[PDB]
């Protein structure tokens, strides 16, 4: 069936600055109709997929007039003019000339804006887990820019590595920034093992990481 | 107003059969137009499933094989997905869709399900207060959480205050670990109002059907 290639975005936008993103199919899209059968969707982060265009190139009831596709029958461009924060998410191109209207892999957009630091809380194990022979220390790491960001762990000035699981949210839709969460687990015999407790965030705001710790 | 929402099971055995439902709301599924099931699986890959239109006509992708049947209840306002001898390559989140001659879908996709097929047991979250250690700079913010952790299926919904807190929320993606998945969320409020004024996440696993309060107090 019909191959659909986009391609990515090398670089993030500024509020402000318009960007066009690509499609490209294997086989025309233009129908004995005279009309090209592609669409662009949106989908934001936690969202289901929104229609902008059909037809390559008619914008959907609703959709900011910021939005527009153009292209031949086999190469594809949606412009996004004057990118707002609230534009981030992927965009989706889909043909719909023929069985099994395939889609294509998708564009991340993503936002430029100015360099934020991390903040960066952590949290010793509640008693409650405890009481269940488990201790699990949490560390977030919130509402910073750009996305790339290091966390190590240091239990009585150790490295740590074992038994730490993270997870990244998307780009927020409203201020633009990453944040993360950062867990090590370990039984509640070897918590109590040790005293100090440590996550240290390494991010291109500074030299020294952001250092965090408690003492059990 | 045209909506369209999914139901079903959030999590099916292999071998077994998935069905889902899509109910329409403010329009006929006999007003003309391709009613669609379709799925995005983990890493995000669109798959269209096929359609249903004029209540008894279908199509299908040939990738699901004799696998899929889609059918309609006019009279509930309601078209349906069957897929059958599902594998742990069938989890996904589920969409239906309107879709009419030339592509266009309006703003009618539903929400979407998540359906896991995985032979592992429902499981319900334990939720662990996340409270700071000591003091440190007040008279300015300070962030609180709650750690999900040990259940199955996917999705938790997380909430603080019921609600009535929604700025300053993060909730992570969950990590998958042994069949169970922890998460956690933090929430960032000004020093002034906690302790004083009191802070809750509420967590519910509607697969299990649990929905837990855990109050964060200060250690």
């Amino acid at each position: 069936d019909i191959v659909i290639t986009q391609d990515e975005l090398s670089n993030p936008v500024t509020s402000g600055e318009s960007v066009s993103i690509s499609c490209r199919s294997s086989r025309s899209l233009l129908y004995k109709d005279g009309r090209t059968y592609l669409n662009w969707f949106l989908q934001r982060p936690g969202q289901s997929p929104q229609l902008l265009i059909y037809l390559m190139s008619t914008r959907a009831s609703g959709v900011s007039d910021r939005f527009s596709g153009s292209g031949s029958g086999t190469d594809f461009t949606l412009e996004i003019s004057r990118v707002k924060a609230e534009d981030v998410g992927v965009y989706y191109c889909q043909q719909f000339v023929e069985y099994p209207f395939t889609f294509g892999s998708g564009t991340k957009l993503e936002i430029k804006r100015a360099d934020a630091a991390p903040t960066v809380s952590i949290f010793p194990p509640s008693s409650e887990q405890l009481t269940s022979g488990g201790a699990s220390v949490v560390c977030f790491l919130n509402n910073f820019y750009p996305k790339d960001i290091n966390v190590k762990w240091k239990i009585d000035g150790s490295e740590r590595q074992n038994g730490v699981l993270n997870s990244w949210t998307d780009q927020d839709s409203k201020d633009s920034t990453y944040s993360m969460s950062s867990t090590l687990t370990l039984t509640k015999d070897e918590y109590e093992r040790h005293n100090s407790y440590t996550c240290e965030a390494t991010h291109k705001t500074s030299t020294s990481p952001i250092v965090k710790s408690f003492n059990r | 107003e045209v909506k369209l929402s999914e139901s079903g099971p959030g999590l099916v055995k292999p071998s077994q059969s998935l069905s889902l439902t899509c109910t329409v709301t403010g329009y006929s599924i006999t007003t003309n137009y391709a009613w669609t099931w379709i799925r995005q699986f983990p890493g995000n890959k669109l798959e269209w499933m096929g359609y249903i239109r004029s209540s008894v006509i279908t199509r299908y992708n040939p990738s699901l094989k004799s696998r899929i049947s889609i059918t309609q209840d006019t009279s509930k306002n309601q078209f349906f997905l069957q897929l059958n001898s599902v594998t742990t390559e069938d989890t996904a989140t589920y969409y239906c869709a309107r879709y009419d001659y030339y592509g266009n879908t309006g703003d009618y996709w539903g929400q979407g399900t998540s359906v896991t097929v995985s032979s592992a047991k429902t499981t319900p979250p334990s939720v662990y207060p996340l409270a700071p250690g000591t003091a440190a700079l007040k008279s300015s913010m300070v962030t609180l959480g709650c750690l999900v952790k040990g259940y199955f299926p996917e999705p938790v919904t997380v909430t603080w205050n019921s609600g009535s807190l929604s700025s300053g929320v993060h909730t992570f993606p969950a990590v998958l670990q042994s069949d169970l998945y922890t998460l956690t969320s933090s929430v960032t409020v000004p020093s002034s109002t906690w302790p004083s004024q009191t802070v809750t996440c509420n967590v519910a696993h509607p697969a299990s059907s649990t929905k837990v309060d855990k109050k964060i107090v200060p250690r």
